[PDB]
């Protein structure tokens, strides 16, 4: 199928308490492989996947150098943006940055992206055409025009269509045992009595990869989305994911309900019936 | 691999 | 300034079996800003050997983190996750319910 590489940068200012916190993580699809903590001891980009650990000294020195430059750029942005919005010098603020690229089933470039946020909302984004910008507000305009004259889009486009996809492909090759795998959900239902006339039916999906999954309940066919408690898909901590969906059912009607499961790793969708 | 160059908001 | 309340899930990596090694997870997501306090509690007291994933975020910019520690579930030991965030008026305690 298709694949993505995404880098996530978060910078949080800490007035009086020295320089901002800077954290970087990299993912291929749903698997983290990179990560950097300005508060960490190493001061180096560090491996977070087995298949990236033996990449070599040049790689780690190189990502370390570049990631440090990201740290300094964001540190200055924190001040610049503070000035844009005339905000107090005592308050903590957040800059977030996400960029990456996708490749199709054939591993050819599919799309690139570069999003930027200040204090939890959109600030400026690279448009799909990789040539223009979408500015969220007044302050974004100043940055939008600045990047236009600085031909920043061109720089990013060259990265997104070149280095980004080139190394995504390299990683998919290197970590092919991990990244090019599907782990179908191991599923099951549990039954708990709420009262003497009600019961909780919970539908579980465990140990699956990638994260994408659909868990739904039906009663006699009718989707019970509005009566279903559906938790967010969560990491198990070993690279796999978990999810459940539960309904509260009148005791005695258990046979009317079915849990339906869809995942990329399933030959066909699953239908679980308490019986 | 992360982006090489420069910038400045 | 934007603020979003952390969602909290407490669960084990593997289906819990008494006496068998496992991992206690507390997954916090959808929060903003990123300053957050998370503790895993064993019988009401903080567990020292707790690690966490690297700060990441979702399509809506909201943050997520996994806090985790090795543990062996017993029939009577009680586990919880205690979370504090600017959006919470008081720290939120969520007990581990194995089953479920």
């Amino acid at each position: 199928g298709s694949h993505s590489m995404r880098y996530f940068f978060t910078s949080v200012s800490r007035p009086g308490r020295g320089e901002p916190r800077f954290i970087a993580v990299g993912y291929v699809d749903d698997t983290q492989f990179v990560r950097f903590d300005s508060d960490a001891a190493s001061q180096r980009m560090e491996p977070r996947a087995p298949w990236i650990e033996q990449e070599g000294p040049e790689y780690w020195d190189g990502e370390t150098r570049k990631v440090k430059a990201h740290s300094q750029t964001h540190r200055v942005d924190l001040g610049t943006l503070r000035g844009y919005y005339n905000q107090s010098e005592a308050g903590s603020h957040t800059v977030q940055r996400m960029y990456g690229c996708d490749v199709g089933s054939d591993w050819r470039f599919l799309r690139g992206y570069h999003q930027y946020a200040y204090d939890g909302k959109d600030y400026i984004a690279l448009k799909e055409d990789l040539r223009s910008w979408t500015a969220a507000d007044m302050a974004a305009q100043t940055t939008k025009h600045k990047w236009e004259a600085a031909h920043v889009a061109e720089q990013l486009r060259a990265y997104l269509e070149g280095t980004c996809v080139e190394w995504l492909r390299r990683y998919l090759e290197n970590g092919k045992e991990t990244l090019q795998r599907t782990d179908a959900p191991k599923t099951h239902m549990t039954h708990h009595a709420v009262s003497d006339h009600e019961a909780t039916l919970r539908c579980w999906a465990l140990s699956f990869y990638p994260a994408e999954i659909t868990l739904t309940w039906q009663r006699d066919g009718e989707d019970q989305t509005q009566d279903t408690e559906l938790v967010e898909t969560r990491p198990a901590g070993d690279g796999t994911f978990q999810k459940w969906a539960a309904v509260v059912v009148p005791s005695g009607q258990e046979q009317r309900y079915t849990c339906h499961v869809q995942h990329e790793g399933l030959p066909k969708p699953l239908t679980l019936r308490w019986e | 691999k992360i982006l090489g160059g420069v910038f400045x908001v | 300034m934007i603020q979003r309340t952390p969602k909290i899930q407490v669960y084990s990596r593997h289906p819990a079996e008494n006496g068998k090694s496992n991992f206690l997870n507390c997954y916090v997501s959808g929060f903003h800003p990123s300053d957050i306090e998370v503790d895993l509690l064993k019988n009401g007291e903080r567990i020292e050997k707790v690690e966490h994933s690297d700060l990441s975020f979702s399509k809506d910019w909201s943050f997520y983190l996994l806090y985790y520690t090795e543990f062996t579930p017993t029939e009577k030991d009680e586990y919880a996750c205690r979370v504090n965030h600017v959006t919470l008026s008081q720290p939120k305690i969520v007990k581990w319910d194995r089953d479920m």
